[PDB]
């Protein structure tokens, strides 16, 4: 039997509407046709479809607009229905659909202007609502509601096109391993040596405090100059730890736990870089909780490293691309660098307000994407590397700590397929973000 | 080399049963999870103003498009969406005369100013609905710019519009009494001061002392500025429009009349799969910074069952605050208290006891206070800690091209302790969340035990959750995402007698 609905949607202009319709007319239980239902491999058309309206169709629906008009396919295939009609003999097989305030009678076609139309400028419920009872007037066959028809539909035709791959792929991340570190670690019972309040954050060489003792990478003859006495000190007093045990976790104490020596060599990391950093010609940065160190002006051919810009023009200020790093142990000892874009009037001077570089990152920050921070991030690395495999951090004397320029890369079971240049437009919408930002206003934005 | 696991991509219920990812396209589809047969909008404002909320209401009813309608869902339109009918002419106005504001508004400090303001729109509100024998589901409370602009702190209204003086300075206010001298004609100016000095104890932003001040009554309310409504028209010298929504002007009215809805009293949408008797609650605190005691902050609950409508509880006012290690903890008493306010409220909901207890924050939580909560937990009741943060110190970069990793990968540390993207690209809005490369959030289980992957899951469906703002998601699970605005409401008023209210009292 003939139960089924055709629809003409011109495309892809009216998409929108013509997307909405249909599914809510077949959750409730109405047989529809749409080619915006079907992607097409068919080698015809025309014959699939001028086929379909006469044999199935309940009922005939167009789109008045100005490119439903203008567009030929439709025209082409609404004239088989008004010849589609002569056979039925009907009428109110055929309804047209406005939806354009703009689209104009002189616009309309002449096969249209005599039908009798349901308006939907005024609003789509409405519309509808005046349908379905026609629908109801005409009694057409149409089984009860079933929405769960519609969505596996959406999920089918719509969400396929873009939807999560199973292909797997691999991130390149901001954790850098450590490439070595000093063999022991080593803890000295100075004692009367060190006096109570004395500083050890101002070692010189990464130092740390400890209850009964002051805990280094370096050989306890390392700190002279700064601290004298010492040279009264019998280096077996020194109770000294596989580097490689603690990293084990096999090594504990009475005295001591392995986090708690975990906890330890971080903070030494971080010093030891706050060290090796001074020796490095890059000018810094203190956030409050921590130091972050930037690039002068000038200081590149062009204001670049390895053909990558690294300071540029924003507005009337110069902005550099600078970074923050402390160590992690579990579960691997890494260098994590996190980026930070620290600017300057001069292009060699701070600007002194909070809000003023804060501000001024984030609008900075916007016009950057992933491939540009990456390629940022691993190109200010290749340049503190006294080699390309690695940054040679000072721990002692002769006591050092490498760190690989190589990130490592992480394992993706599940990817995406890339679309292209649509961000800066989103970027862009992100600049008029600076709007409704409003904590007064009951809104959050994307 | 450790590597990544992806979690699937929750799902929210919607009417009829359909399930789908994005409440936006899922209400159009099916529309509203229940459903209520109208909204009967309470309006105050201006004059100016109450003709932008009907010009905006009329515009709504037809449908609207944003510019990238693939990276957000275009708005079929108030009545195709829900149904139900928001009717710009049938609106109940109490009017607010510019004289009125004229008056209030130019005064020295933000606080006079502030809290005389907010004074007069609660005054119609409670009068009117009172008062009124015609109930009214949603008053909205259409905010002049001028308003907004100088009723926020750190506002600073010109010394040459100021046009009553204020009495005293904002040092001194919060330590004075008056107390009655023999003589009275005195006391007519002490009575002054003392009514002027009391608006520094109430905060300084018209949103949040409004809320606040309206819990005790229970009234919901939505708060949109003028420029919001037509932005449009304000502009800057050039000419320009200082807000400018024509890329999203849609999804911004996805954002109203949602929230608009749930307000209304209609949960849009809940969560499509969830094991009973999982009860999720939110940890709040915010460092009163007012007293003489240094360690003094609110203590707040936020409790989140699968709907995500949500519930609140008052906290009392102490200690809580370390500055030493800058975190927040509880004194045990306390603890006992909220978890019995908090459980109370779920078997008076259920009937029975919720099996599973999930606590969140972003401070991993101390000892003492934590077994303060086996003290009120009954047996039979697993409970669970655990400490959620937007750790900065991660990222994932994708080897080639611009787009970042997509959300729902994970990386997993340990069997207590993994990394979960919330942020990143979707594939279904064939664009991303945020404009920088992504960052990670890290979710250990600071006390109890706990299946990690679970939570995982467990979580990233809390991103769902969020009726306040029409989106595919949110970076944090709902129990926090509003942690400080919360806070900001309770601090607001001075007195926190008020018993545990639902959640869309706050926003
Ligand atoms: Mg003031």
């Amino acid at each position: 039997m003939r139960n089924k609905i055709f629809i003409s949607h011109a495309t892809p202009e009216d998409d929108d509407f013509t997307r909405w319709l249909s599914l809510k007319l077949i959750g409730l239980g109405y047989e529809v046709w749409c080619d915006i239902l079907f992607l097409d491999k068919g080698v015809d058309f025309w014959s699939t479809i001028e086929k379909e309206i006469r044999e199935n169709t309940c009922k005939f629906l167009i789109v008045s607009s100005t490119a439903g008009n203008k567009r030929e396919g439709v025209l082409k295939e609404l004239a088989v229905a008004t010849k589609v009609k002569k056979h039925l003999q009907d009428d109110m097989f055929i309804i047209p659909l406005a939806i354009d305030e703009n689209l104009s009678y002189d616009d309309i076609n002449i096969e249209i202007v005599r039908l009798n139309a349901i308006d939907f400028k005024k609003s789509w419920a409405k519309g509808l609502q005046d349908l379905l009872d026609a629908f109801e007037k005409q009694n057409v066959p149409k089984k009860p509601p079933d929405h769960s028809k519609s969505n596996l539909l959406y999920q089918q035709i719509f969400l396929h096109d873009k939807q999560a791959i199973e292909k797997e792929e691999t991130y390149d991340s901001n954790w850098f391993p450590i490439i070595s570190f000093p063999n022991e670690l080593r803890f000295h019972r100075y004692d009367w040596r060190l006096p109570k309040q004395f500083d050890v954050r101002t070692l010189a060489f990464p130092a740390i405090r400890y209850k009964e003792y002051l805990c280094t990478f370096a050989w306890e003859y390392d700190f002279i100059h700064q601290l004298p006495k010492t040279e009264t000190y019998n280096g077996q007093e020194s109770i000294r730890i596989s580097t490689s045990d603690i990293l084990s976790g096999r090594y504990d104490t009475d005295f001591i736990r392995n986090y708690e020596c975990q906890r330890l060599i971080v903070q030494l990391i971080n010093k030891a870089f706050e060290l090796r950093m001074k020796d490095k010609n890059v000018r810094e940065y203190q956030m409050s909780k921590t130091f972050a160190y930037w690039i002068e002006k000038g200081k590149l051919e062009k204001d670049k490293f390895e053909k990558i810009k690294l300071v540029g023009k924003q507005k009337n200020k110069y902005w550099h691309f600078g970074i923050s790093a402390a160590g992690k142990l579990y579960p691997s000892p890494v260098l994590m660098v996190s980026s930070h874009i620290i600017f300057t009037m001069d292009g060699i001077n701070l600007i002194k307000s909070k809000s003023i570089q804060h501000s001024s990152r984030r609008k900075q920050g916007k016009n950057w994407w992933n491939d540009k921070w990456r390629e940022k991030l691993l190109a200010f690395i290749r340049f503190l590397s006294d080699d390309q495999n690695a940054i040679y951090l000072n721990v002692g004397s002769e006591e050092k700590i490498l760190i690989s320029n190589k990130p490592l890369k992480f394992f993706g079971k599940m990817s995406y397929v890339t679309p292209s240049e649509v961000t800066l437009e989103e970027e862009s919408v992100l600049a008029d973000i600076n709007n409704f930002e409003e904590d007064t206003e009951d809104l959050d934005e994307l | 080399m450790k590597e990544l696991i992806y979690i699937e991509e929750p799902s929210i219920l919607f009417a009829h049963g359909q399930k789908c990812t994005d409440p936006r396209d899922g209400l159009a589809l099916f529309g509203p999870l229940n459903q209520i047969y109208g909204i009967k909008s309470g309006v105050v404002g201006t004059q100016k103003g109450l003709q932008i909320f009907k010009s905006y209401l009329d515009k709504i009813q037809k449908p609207i498009y944003n510019h990238n309608n693939i990276t957000r869902p275009m708005f079929p339109g108030f009545e195709a969406v829900f149904g139900c009918k928001w009717e710009s002419q049938n609106i109940v106005f109490k009017e607010i005369t510019d004289e009125e504001i004229r008056r209030y508004l130019f005064n020295a400090s933000t606080h006079k100013r502030t809290y005389d303001l907010v004074t007069l729109f609660n005054d119609k509100i409670i009068t009117a609905n009172k008062n009124d024998e015609e109930r009214v589901d949603v008053w909205f409370v259409i905010v002049p710019e001028e308003i907004y602009k100088y009723c926020r702190p750190n506002s600073v209204l010109p010394n040459e519009l100021v046009q009553t003086k204020s009495l005293i300075s904002k040092s001194k206010a919060k330590s004075f009494r008056y107390t009655p001298t023999l003589f009275e004609e005195f006391n007519k100016k002490l009575k002054e001061v003392e009514k002027e000095a009391k608006t520094y104890n109430y905060d300084a932003q018209f949103h949040d002392q409004l809320k606040a001040r309206l819990l005790e009554h229970t009234i919901p309310t939505q708060i949109l500025r003028e420029s919001t409504l037509a932005w449009r028209d304000f502009k800057n010298t050039f000419g320009a429009p200082i807000r400018d929504f024509s890329k999203i002007e849609g999804h911004l009215a996805w954002t109203i009349s949602t929230a608009a809805y749930y307000k209304a009293g209609g949960k849009p949408w809940k969560l499509g799969d969830i094991r009973p008797g999982v009860c999720y609650l939110g940890l709040v605190y915010k460092k009163i910074e007012k007293s003489k005691n240094p360690q003094n902050a609110c203590c707040a609950a936020q409790m989140f069952l699968d709907n995500g409508d949500g519930t609140v509880f008052k906290g009392e006012v102490g200690p809580w605050y370390n500055p030493e290690k800058g975190e927040y903890h509880l004194k045990p008493k306390e603890a006992k208290a909220l978890l019995t306010q908090a459980l109370e409220s779920y078997k008076e909901q259920n009937k029975s006891y919720p099996k599973e207890v999930f606590i969140h924050a972003r401070t991993r939580f101390n000892d003492e206070e934590w077994n303060a909560f086996n003290e009120v937990t009954p047996k039979n009741t697993n409970l669970v800690g655990v400490t959620i943060t937007k750790s900065k110190p991660l990222k994932l970069y994708k080897t080639e091209g611009a787009f970042p990793i997509m959300r729902g990968n994970a990386y997993i540390v340990d069997e207590k302790k993994a990394f979960l993207w919330t942020l990143g690209f979707v594939p279904k809005l064939q664009s991303t969340l945020s404009m920088e490369v992504p960052n990670p959030i890290f979710i250990e289980i600071n006390k109890g035990e706990a299946e990690i992957q679970q939570v995982l899951k467990d979580i990233l469906a809390l991103t769902k959750l969020n009726y306040n703002a029409c989106i595919y998601a949110d970076g944090e699970p709902v129990t926090l995402r509003f942690a400080n605005k919360i806070g900001e409401i309770l601090t607001a008023s001075t007195e926190i007698k008020t018993p545990p209210l639902a959640f869309k009292y706050y926003i």
